[PDB]
């Protein structure tokens, strides 16, 4: 995906984390667990529901048919009527089919991208006082207990 | 010592279209569009529908002897009427601006039948002998319940000149007729007047009626004609009548008492006994979604028709293996 | 020592919105939608309108006596016409292809009044006499000024043969009508003869009209009826009229010397003595604005109509507290 | 945003840059200030400008309605004509009011790279010489005068 | 030693515009858009048009003798007309219905001519004289093929009472017509009686016609008038004729054997001689875009038209100097 | 362009390498070329196939016209049905520009994240092994010879 992060350098989700969309796996002598990370999964949950809410709301205003009969000698008018009123239905018809392809794709990426600012931040947090895994995953190099590993969570380190 | 950041997976199996890419599997989507009807058809909150079932507009209007299931009809949310009504116009004829009649029902939800012209109130004129075997009523010669169809009497068939006032507050619709026979004799037979004329009169129509007498193929055993007129005759305006012969005449009109948002839907169905919020001629719509792909024809609190057989939005992420 | 990478904020309190969300403030933003106008008719690009005012076009055509202030128009730009002008018709009745004229006007801005049949040209039958109540001017009985009601000469109706070449380059709208009185005895009061026709035609033309002599409602006190028809005669050719009675005979016509751009707009409005580039029937508009949402039906250089109510572009970042 | 800078990484704003739309600003012993980065600004103002040109212009073809009159037994083709009308126009707000908000998202995402961009030049040049502060900044190992600080934001450095 | 990351770049000149940027050299590209016809009119998978030149449909099907091209036509797959046609209508007149005609033949492709009522069928009346030198044939006065202006015989005309039954499975297009003479003396000279009438009869028409006799330009030194009418006869129904003069009447009558896609289009193309898979009315389309931009009006398995001069698409990247 | 290595911290494409969109180069003791990265080269060629592929599809339900003719006194029916013809016209004009405008800047900044996304993986490899040159290029600190460097190709290092 366009950020890297999803299915690329994070090669695969976690089935453990239920807790929300995005956040942190850590692994120490105490043991190990997730945590979501519930300020950037609830910022995805709004903008989500924001866009469904603007795609459903654009669209309440399509074309609605009316019925119209015509005699036997009214061909013509009958026929512009048919091909108007299908003309409508395909435009818009059209114009939904795309929006949701298309908006398909940016829900993706935003995704995508939450997950790599979200790795981002706690990169530039650790800096130096950890190896940079290539996966993920950040290895400490001095010993870094739950509170520590707290630390790292809420964004305090050091 | 680790931390990992990561994203959800689960055990989804929704699936999602793209531009670049085609039934990519997420953690959760909605679906947005609604495939599903009951196939009855219902009340539209509340009100049921007018359902002709075997008889068309023409023939419920003008009161065909086989449409008596609708001498005097309620409220309606909106009318229903089969492709092929075998019930319409059961003497062969036309129906003058049919569909723009049709088009007025679409903005009307009820009418209440008043009587304009009594039957017994022609003195001059036989009014019970202008039936048709065509128009059966209990094995019996019938005729169009609303119209009378006027015969000489004693021999002679004096000018007519009969005058109605609209003192309804409302819209008043008024229907009338005229017959073509098929020849000199059938034109002596029944009006004895060989070159005859109807004449109707408001404040805005200026008609003069001419029957065409010609041979022409038998329709239900029928060689004859009868075409149809209408008018809306205005609150506090009058009607005038004036004919030697061929007046199909006034005896019911229609008070249009309510005008309400309405349609006239093109369907084979029967009643269901059911209410809904949304209905289509296929069947009724119960749903929260945005979209449905039904019909495009319906009428109530409906989503909006598009011709997709699927719309699913992402609203998860991509879920791996 | 440090060195930062960082952007623009400001005290703007412009807000646009995106899909995700709603009222971001930006620092700079662009409106594209104009929301205003100036509520007046006003000439466009130098050309005043022809307001027709308290009259309709039939009014303004066959010259009703009430509609003098439009005896000879200048070249206009668009026309204004009230939804219901009183002064149409006084004496009452119909126009004949009404729409497709108004069709046509719109695709016309200028006409030049023209006399084709001088009313001293009547030799064997009474013009001056030609007057109804219905349609006063000046306190007394007139009538329609372009068109000339004809009625018997010392008891009789001599057969009409008339007939009128075009000899102008332009295209000349021709106007004529039918009276059709409401009885037998107005018939022969003044036309004598009971069975009348006015027969028109043109190298196109083949027309028969026939009076309709019937009892109907009183329209400003009046039972009769006007039936007013027209037709466009090409350079070079002829129309021949031939009535023995109910004639309502051409005197004046129009000549078609400019077609442009134009519409038949509805506005109740008056004129504004104002020049503008974009005229809608609510006011003109002055904007370099891409859009507008004040009405569908505008004429010159326009914006294009949305039914918006807000349509601005971010050019800016997003603003911060 | 989706690039992480504009309100992410870098906090917020600055009221002291009156000057450009992204720059820096320096901190040392002569004194501090603003300086627009001139380049990327210019380029943002080009793709801006264009996307408003080309939105003006895209639309200069939309429906325009036609006055039109029908007589009272008219009224199945002037229900087909309003219907026909108010077809378009919906059609055309429709495309007006998402081309708006597909767009505007996608101009502030633009900034956002534009940013993104630019901070990542500077990492780039400055790679060991200064700590990553996480926060936009960058604070130097060696002392950096004036001069120093200008090369930076040319882009010549070491 | 060093590694580096880096992408394409080609001598490719190919560009595509964005939103933002106009005129990006990409290394691939893929245009969308069909520019290119090559001018002619060709067949449709194998099926000839029928290119009229200069023949009208009216002129087509009444037979105009200048259209004997005509008299017998293979199935076609659209027909051609130009803008103009010379040859239509040769005698002055009218087509009644016409526009609705032309759009039942959108929906045809084969007629079959055959002959309903003989022009040697006519005992008490006069065919072989019904001819005018403004319809001529090899320098002779002609008329119509398919239709017989019947004339009195030995001064007399007898009132016509003929019939026609439709033994064939397929529609039966009929059409026949009236003449308008000018004056009293042609009626009394053609026709012998002054007041005529052509009165016609099917299941579901009811038809009277009456001659509009009145003084009118010359057309091609013609005032007398013709005005053609039509019916579509549905198998087992029969067509009843009656008149006592001006009776154009039907000889040759069309079978409707085949009902195929087909269009009417506007060309002053002539034929030629090439296969297509998709007609536009200035030249046929061979190619696999998605779009094309050279006329809206297509036939055929055709790309979608738009008005755009240029679409293209990037699938490669930004091609570097 | 919003990922800023097309055209930005990378300055130019290669004419030498004619085997694919996105690869790499090298350059030690025994020698220097070009080498694709075949994967993230077909991941490209799919994406942009099937996009062509909607495009055209999501097209292929536009309006038809439908030749109709008219009398001399039915001219607002006429005009009705040229109005009526002509907007749909411009309605899929529209639609086919813009879709195609917005789709061009979608493919090139997918480009641009395909190169990213590649050069990202390359260094999270080599980390501290190489000095990072700003340029797209890596520069390393113990000699690499050519089965070394197909180690950083195939994703294996160290
Ligand atoms: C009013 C009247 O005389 N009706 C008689 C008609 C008429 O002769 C024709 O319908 C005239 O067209 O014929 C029959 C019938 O159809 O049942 C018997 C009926 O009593
Ligand atoms: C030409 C003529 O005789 N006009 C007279 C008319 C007619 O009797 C009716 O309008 C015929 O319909 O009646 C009055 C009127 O309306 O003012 C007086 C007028 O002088
Ligand atoms: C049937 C008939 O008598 N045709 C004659 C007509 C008619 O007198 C007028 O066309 C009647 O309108 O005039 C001429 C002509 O036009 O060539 C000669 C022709 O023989
Ligand atoms: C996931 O899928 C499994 C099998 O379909 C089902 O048992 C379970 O309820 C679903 N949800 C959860 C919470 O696992
Ligand atoms: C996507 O999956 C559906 C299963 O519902 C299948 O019918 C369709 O062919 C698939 N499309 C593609 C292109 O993979
Ligand atoms: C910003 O806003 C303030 C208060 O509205 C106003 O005084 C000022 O002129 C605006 N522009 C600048 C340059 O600050
Ligand atoms: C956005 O702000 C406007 C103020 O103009 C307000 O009316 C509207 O309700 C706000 N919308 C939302 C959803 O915040
Ligand atoms: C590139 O362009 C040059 C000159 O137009 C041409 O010779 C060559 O065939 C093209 N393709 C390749 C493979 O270089
Ligand atoms: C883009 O290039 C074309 C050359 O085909 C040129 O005609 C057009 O003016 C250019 N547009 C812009 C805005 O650069």
């Amino acid at each position: 995906g366009l950020f890297g992060a999803i299915a690329g350098f994070i090669e695969g989700g976690w089935q453990g984390m239920v807790d929300g969309w995005y956040g942190y796996h850590h692994s120490n002598e105490q043991g190990s667990g997730y945590a979501a990370d519930k300020e950037s999964t609830q910022k995805a949950i709004d903008g989500v529901t924001n866009k469904v809410n603007s795609i459903i709301d654009k669209m309440n205003t399509q074309f609605e048919a009316v019925g119209r009969e015509f005699n036997n000698l009214e061909r013509r008018i009958e026929n512009l009527n048919k091909k108007m009123e299908d003309g409508f239905l395909d435009v818009w018809t059209y114009n939904a089919e795309l929006l949701v392809l298309m908006e398909n794709e940016r829900t993706l990426d935003f995704h995508d991208s939450n997950v790599k600012n979200l790795y981002d931040k706690v990169r530039l947090q650790l800096r130096d006082n950890a190896k940079e895994l290539g996966n993920g995953c950040f290895e400490f190099y001095h010993k870094c207990d739950n509170e520590c590993m707290e630390s790292v969570r809420n964004g305090t380190y050091d | 010592d680790q931390i990992c950041i990561g994203y959800h997976a689960n055990n989804s199996t929704e699936q999602v279209d793209t531009i670049m890419e085609k039934n990519v599997t997420v953690t959760h989507a909605q679906d947005i569009l609604e495939k599903k009807h009951n196939g009855k058809l219902c009340d539209l909150d509340g009100v049921k529908p007018l359902i002709l079932r075997d008889c068309s507009v023409a023939g419920w209007l003008l009161g065909n002897p086989m449409c008596d299931e609708f001498i005097n009809v309620p409220e309606w949310s909106y009318i229903v009427e089969k492709a092929n009504p075998v019930n319409d116009l059961c003497y062969p004829g036309d129906f003058n601006d049919y569909e723009e009649l049709k088009h007025l029902l679409s903005r009307i939800n009820h009418f209440e039948k008043i009587q304009i012209i009594p039957k017994s109130s022609w003195s001059s004129h036989e009014a019970s002998l202008g039936v048709s075997s065509v128009c059966p009523y209990q094995g019996k010669s019938s005729f169009f319940r609303n119209v009378v169809w006027l015969i000489k009497k004693n021999s002679t068939y004096p000018t007519i000149k009969r005058s109605y006032n609209n003192t309804n507050q409302e819209d008043l619709l008024v229907l009338w007729g005229i017959h073509h026979p098929n020849d000199a004799a059938e034109q002596t037979k029944l009006y004895q007047n060989p070159t005859t004329y109807i004449s109707v009169g408001t404040s805005t129509l200026n008609q003069r009626l001419v029957p065409r007498i010609a041979t022409r193929s038998k329709v239900n055993g029928q060689s004859g004609r009868m075409e149809f007129f209408w008018t809306i005759l205005k609150p506090n305006d009058a009607i005038n009548f004036e004919s030697n012969g061929n007046f199909i005449a006034p005896e019911y009109a229609y008070k249009i008492v309510k005008k309400g948002d309405s349609t006239i839907m093109k369907s084979e169905l029967e009643y269901g006994n059911c209410n809904t919020k949304c209905q289509t001629p296929m069947g009724a719509i119960n749903s929260s979604m945005p979209f449905h792909n039904i019909h495009p024809l319906t009428i109530g609190e409906c989503p909006k028709y598009v011709k997709s057989n699927r719309l699913v939005l992402a609203t998860g992420l991509r879920n791996s293996p």
